[PDB]
């Protein structure tokens, strides 16, 4: 289970999206190395120009590649679900704007980890920060707060993304997340804890298509009596 | 998900035959599809499997070099191309689908699938 993540794992990502009736598709490819908590991914919009800012899709585009240090390994739901996989569902509510609803299945197909996503967005402002492409191409580091969901045999997560607005302040994106196993397990239900998540957005200087390169480092850390444990 | 196999007929030894299976319903989750067969009098036998996203294939020992599996993700079909057919290929051919992720080795087991078709009869004279 964890055994499937000891080396470099190839990743494929597929997203079909519809935001305010603007329909689009994205294909992604890269690799994950959970030993170092490391992800390297490149995404191409296969339908032309992406109708939303690339940063707004980062969280939607594989937390099984997080580094769980020894004292945290009892709490790694994500790898425990593998290879059969899990369903990851989110509502992402953009402050004073629309919301995304996403449903993804994350699973192994042999040696390859596949993240396949459907996204529907509604209630966006055509001249707001999202459909109006007013967000900076960058990304703040954040903590992802995870809790068990015994009745669902899975987990929930809550966190807020701060997206820089061009010549402005921040666009908040409220994330509500639920993860449930696809198979019959067994799986690990964790104590409360968080993922410390660092993301870098890059461009491929030779790529003509609308695209995003993503480098991420993620490490799990504990929570004690409401206080985040620190490294 | 509903699986519907087609293409079975009576053919002569040495002929070719292509089977096809159509998956209907909420197919978003498909992770692999496979063909099995059961000749009356004998036990069910793995024939071929294909991984859904990349299309990696695996074959049963009895059909290597003669049978080819392929799939079309847009059409949600999986085909079995059978060349150099032999009387011992006479069987009902069943289509199966999995949604759970997997390591490749489990795809050869009849118990590794989430969905099963009705079968199509192939007879080889």
């Amino acid at each position: 289970g964890e055994e499937l993540f000891t080396g470099v794992v190839p990743i494929l990502v597929e997203l079909d999206g519809d935001v305010n009736g603007h329909k689009f598709s994205v294909s992604g490819e890269g690799e994950g190395d959970a030993t170092y908590g490391k992800l390297t991914l490149k995404f191409i919009c296969t339908t032309g120009k992406l109708p939303v800012p690339w940063p707004t899709l980062v969280t939607t585009f594989v937390q099984c590649f997080s580094r769980y240090p020894d004292h945290m390994k009892r709490h790694d739901f994500f790898k425990s679900a593998m290879p059969e996989g899990y369903v990851q569902e989110r509502t992402i509510s953009f402050k004073d704007d629309g919301n995304y609803k996403t449903r993804a299945e994350v699973k192994f197909e042999g040696d390859t980890l596949v993240n396949r996503i459907e996204l529907k967005g509604i209630d966006f402002k055509e001249d707001g920060n999202i459909l109006g492409h007013k967000l900076e191409y960058n990304y703040n580091s954040h903590n992802v707060y995870i809790t068990a969901d015994k009745q669902k045999n899975g987990i929930k997560a809550n966190f807020k993304i701060r997206h820089n607005i061009e010549d402005g302040s921040v666009q908040l994106a409220d994330h509500y997340q639920q993860n449930t196993p696809i198979g019959d397990g067994p799986v690990l239900l964790p104590d409360n804890h968080y993922l410390s998540t660092q993301s870098k957005l890059l461009k491929d200087p030779n790529e003509k298509r609308d695209h995003m390169v993503l480098l991420e480092f993620v490490t799990a850390a504990g929570i004690t009596h409401g206080m985040d444990e620190l490294y | 998900v509903q699986l519907v196999e087609s293409g079975g007929r009576l053919v002569q030894a040495g002929d070719s035959l292509r089977l096809s299976c159509a998956a209907s319903g909420r197919t978003f989750s498909t992770s692999a599809m496979a063909w099995f067969r059961q000749a009356p009098g004998r036990e069910r036998e793995f024939v071929a499997a294909i991984t859904w996203t990349v299309g990696n294939t695996i074959l049963g020992d009895s059909v290597k070099g003669r049978f080819t599996i392929s799939r079309d993700r847009a059409k949600n079909t999986v085909d079995l191309q059978m060349d150099n057919l032999e009387p011992e290929d006479t069987a009902v051919y069943y289509c199966s689908a999995r949604s759970r992720g997997y390591v490749l080795s489990v795809l050869r087991s009849v118990d590794s699938y989430d969905y099963w078709g009705q079968g199509t009869q192939v007879t080889v004279s």
